[PDB]
């Protein structure tokens, strides 16, 4: 059982009427690569103010 | 309670110690008795026929 932060967080042997449970399957977080975004060729200036436009 | 045991400290050092004149106190005082420092001895010779100053 794992205690509260009132007990420090004590991990302990135990038990509880209640679980902490995590997915059997868990799913990846990873963050998704997208597309890319083209600008098109251009001065310097111009391709980033058509990117912060 | 939470994270007890993680007792606060308090440090002491860097001592340091100045002087008061004002706060000058003396016990008993002995004064010596006179002790001849130093002698000088001469003669003052008048051969003369009247007194010499």
């Amino acid at each position: 059982v794992i205690m509260g932060p009132g007990y420090n967080g004590e991990i302990k042997p135990g038990t509880a009427s209640n679980t902490w449970c995590y997915p059997t399957n868990p799913v990846t977080g990873e963050i998704p690569t997208l597309s890319a975004l083209d600008i098109p060729d251009g001065d310097e200036v111009d391709v980033q103010w058509r990117l912060v436009h | 309670g939470y994270r007890c045991g993680d007792k606060t400290a308090i440090k002491v050092s860097n001592f340091a110690y100045n002087l008061d004149p004002d706060s000058f106190k003396h016990g008993d005082v002995t004064q010596s008795d006179r002790q001849l420092v130093k002698t000088v001895v001469g003669w003052a010779v008048n051969d003369s026929d009247t007194p010499q100053s």
